[PDB]
RNA sequence: GCCUGUUUACCAAAAACAUCACCUCUAGCAUCACCAGUAUUAGAGGCACCGCCUGCCCAGUGACACAUGUUUAACGGCCGCGGUACCCUAACCGUGCAAAGGUAGCAUAAUCACUUGUUCCUUAAAUAGGGACCUGUAUGAAUGGCUCCACGAGGGUUCAGCUG
RNA sequence: UUAAUUUAUUAAUGCAAACACCUGCAUUAAAAAUUUCGGUUGGGGCGACCUCGGAGCAGAACCCAACCUCCGAGCAGUACAUGCUAAGACUUCACCAGUCAAAGCGAACCUCAAUUGAUCCA
RNA sequence: GUUAAUGUAGCUUAAAUUAUCAAAGCAAGGCACUGAAAAUGCCUAGAUGAGCCUCACAGCUCCAUUAACACCA
């Protein structure tokens, strides 16, 4: 289930300062990308690194999850591995039932031994 | 791997010299120059000083 | 003669889970349900704790009446940090 | 060193110098070679000979040891049976 | 400092003695115990814990007459003014003690036991097995030091060769002589356990300052220490 | 955050501390604290009224007991890897590792990031607010969890009014 | 603090000594005490690195940096005179160390680029 | 992003050169027949592509894989 790509064009990448979570480095740095999609309305920001060579290449990796919901919907590889990896949490809380039920069958048989 | 032994002389005693040999093969017995008697005397090892 | 095989398994840590199935080669998954069903006895006792350690000569079970997995080695070199390559018995033979 | 001492007000000698170096009266300082008794199993007989040699010092090394000793160690010593009596004189020098 | 302790009166009186709070402080002026300080002013009523004592030119057992059963500030049990002969004294009340009760304080270890009533003082030699006692001595003539807190009672477990054995309220056995006197019945003011301080103000009226705000990490001492009951303490 | 209280005098009054309540631990005893007290008492702590509850784990470290054991309302911890589930649906089976593998509850939270999650209400318009859904891969049960009454110069949102 | 150094200190146990306490000695505790928290670094942290040798930069006497580029080394083998002495030189830019060596004495009829560690002390 | 680790027959660890047995599957071989106990073979491109010698070995070309640091003003 690959995530459908995005063209090299039609991506209005603005570069603003953004949020600043730091002293003086982060007020003056145009590190936040505002990588847009021109077709859909999907506006993505990023302040994930102090470097655009990992901001912009990771901002692209986020956008190709959001516009994937637009052209696929709730049946997409971005919701498949949301319903497959929270499938396990119904195989983790049901699993944990059947052993906390058999931990009283072995705890009441304990100490009712004589 | 190797062993620094001490070789005690037999004649003209007290003269020791240290040589190297393998850990595994047997104790040394050499014909070495003893300057005490100014000859060549048999030298028989006695201790191992260090297993280098 | 009676039944003897299955020497030199590297177990990970002495434990009545892995001195079990390593020896009766299965996994830990039936053994944990053997544990929770009255079985998996020790030296003619009942193990109600499946992490009770195992020394030399500690006579395993599971009651299929049984099939013991006796132990005697220490074997004292190291097998890449699954160190306990210990010989161990094997059976499927009956007990009174 | 201690240029003026607290009891008599004299210079002191560094006793770490005296226990290693021999001053000949002519001005020279005889010393020993470092490692002359260390690890002789890995040294060569040519190198083991070089280490067992009483060796003279530099000009600034001798100047260093002269400021570090008082004039008691710079002295005519007329001993009984000296092994270095023939070295206190500085024969045939043309500077 | 200049700390003279208030406990200077050398004679027994019924009267309430004016006390002094300590603040939790030593005679050197420094705190030794934290969390004490500044409650309601209290006065001290002196309690005779040597419950069986004859007066001057008297001996032997006597009866006593309760005059009042009265709240005491200094302890959790409430006290009883009793009067016998020509002297008054404060003692500690048992569970159902009213005014006009006649309480017996005896000296008599007999050949048999006594079917002793709810508030009256006897030796432990004069008593059946399993009865509930209070105000135990640990020596004959010592004075009460044990079970005298409110609601507490101790069973008399067994008598041995010249010796009676108690069970304290902390379930610990104590072995004393048979001739040290302890009263029957539990001490008064049951449902002291069933009490509600209600607000932080009623804690500070009892003279109890709040704990420090310093967060302390719990250590090794803090499990559910299921220990053996400590072996019997013998006073013989 | 239960509350009234307390605090950085002179930049923080708070959601922090205390607090009733709840539990754990220690102590069998007299003449200077505790105390002229005696286990329904005292001291050392944790958490925070009440209601509903507080799941598993003693391997480590600690403490207690040397019955190599007990103890978590002690320190703390509560995993994964493969892979048939089809109106997007029965591992329906194999296993690795551990002392134990996170239970109830709650939930995009004052809870790493993604994050302006998705959705409905509210607005002409909502990165705010509220109700929901939900792995929350870093939620979670005296590190207390969840309802809830009053209360707060707390912190957000809002109707009507009102006003340079 | 689970950094190193201590246990004087109170508190336990043990042995002495005295005929329990006091004292001396040991151990185990808690409480503490004293002291430090390397360097290089295209700022510091993080990473890497620190000594030695060969090749390039550095074309031809010598020398020549780099958080520059590429390879290595922390031995092994053989002797067992791998005994002793001694002119004259070399020298890693100092010192320390490190090299080569005629003759002579005594005999005979070292290999390898690096293959490493001063002083005090034991 | 960056080092850093990892890969095993169908199923679990091995083995510091040379590759095992332990299960499962082929049956036959003791036993009346089933169970082991045996006696077989069996299945590993040692997850890659080149060969430096001769290499799971010792390393890149590698593919996926998980941990962990990407800071101060
Ligand atoms: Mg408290
Ligand atoms: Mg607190
Ligand atoms: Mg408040
Ligand atoms: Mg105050
Ligand atoms: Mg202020
Ligand atoms: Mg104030
Ligand atoms: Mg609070
Ligand atoms: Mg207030
Ligand atoms: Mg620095
Ligand atoms: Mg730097
Ligand atoms: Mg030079
Ligand atoms: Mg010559």
């Amino acid at each position: 289930p690959a995530l459908l790509s995005l063209d090299e064009n039609e991506l209005e990448e603005q570069f603003v300062k953004g949020h600043g979570p730091g002293g003086q480095a982060t007020n003056k740095t145009s590190n936040c990308v505002v990588l847009k999609h021109i077709p859909s309305g999907i506006v993505v920001k990023c302040h994930q690194t102090r470097s655009v060579d990992q901001n912009r290449k990771l901002a692209r990796k986020i956008l190709q999850e959001k516009v994937d919901v637009f052209y696929n919907g709730e049946n997409s590889p971005v919701h498949k591995e949301k319903r497959e990896a929270a499938k396990k949490k119904q195989e983790r809380k049901k699993r944990a039932k059947e052993t906390l039920e058999k931990k009283k069958l072995l705890k009441e048989l304990w100490e009712s031994s004589k | 791997k190797n062993i620094l032994v001490r070789m005690v002389s037999e004649a003209g005693t007290g003269f020791c010299f240290n040589t190297k040999r393998n850990r595994l093969r047997e104790k040394l017995t050499l014909l070495h120059y003893d300057p005490v008697v100014k000859q060549r005397v048999l030298f028989v090892e006695k201790k191992k000083i260090r297993s280098l | 003669v009676k039944n003897y095989k299955d020497l030199e398994k590297a177990v990970q840590s002495f434990r009545y889970d892995v001195v079990l199935k390593t020896g009766l080669d299965i996994g830990r998954n039936k053994v944990e349900d053997a544990f929770y069903k009255g079985e998996l006895r020790l030296n003619e006792e009942k193990l109600w704790k499946k992490s009770r350690t195992v020394k030399v000569g500690d006579t395993l079970d599971l009651l299929i009446t049984v099939m013991r997995i006796l132990l005697k080695k220490v074997f004292e070199e190291k097998t890449e940090s699954e160190k306990y390559r210990v010989v161990l018995r094997r059976w499927k033979s009956l007990k009174l | 060193l201690t240029y003026f001492s607290a009891r008599k007000g004299k210079r002191k000698t560094v006793k770490a110098v005296i226990d290693r170096f021999l001053r000949l009266h002519c001005g020279l300082w005889v010393r020993r070679k470092a490692g002359y008794k260390k690890k002789l199993w890995k040294k060569t007989p040519a190198r083991k000979k070089r280490l067992r040699e009483f060796v003279f010092c530099n000009k600034t090394q001798s100047k260093l040891l002269d400021k570090m000793t008082t004039s008691f160690w710079k002295r005519r010593n007329w001993y009984v049976d000296d092994p270095y009596q023939k070295y206190h004189d500085r024969t045939n020098l043309k500077v | 400092a200049n700390f003279v302790s208030w406990k200077s009166r050398t004679k027994y009186t019924i009267t309430p003695v004016k006390m002094r709070k300590s603040g939790g402080r030593d005679h050197t002026g420094r705190i030794r115990v934290h969390g004490i300080g500044g409650g309601h002013k209290q006065r001290y009523r002196m309690i005779d814990f040597l419950r069986f004592r004859p007066e001057e030119t008297k001996s032997g057992p006597f009866e006593e007459k309760v005059i009042q059963v009265r709240y005491d500030p200094c302890r959790s049990a409430d006290i009883a003014l009793v009067a016998g002969g020509s002297r008054k004294r404060w003692i500690i009340a048992t569970e159902n003690m009213q005014a006009g009760d006649t309480i017996l304080n005896s000296n008599h270890i007999g050949r048999m036991a006594v079917a002793a009533r709810e508030g009256d003082a006897h030796p432990l030699g004069a008593l059946p097995v399993g009865t509930l006692i209070n105000n135990v001595e640990s020596e004959p003539g010592r004075g009460a030091q044990y079970i005298r807190a409110a609601g507490t009672c101790g069973v008399l477990l067994r008598k041995v060769n010249g010796t009676a054995i108690i069970q304290l309220p902390s379930k610990r056995q104590m072995q004393v002589l048979e001739t040290c006197v302890a009263t029957v019945g539990r001490v008064s003011n049951v449902d002291h356990n069933k009490r509600v301080i209600g607000k932080a103000g009623r804690n500070r009226w009892l003279g109890k300052r709040p704990n420090s705000g310093r967060w302390h990490r719990k250590g090794g001492w803090a499990g559910r220490k299921i220990r053996p009951l400590p072996p019997m303490k013998s006073y013989v």
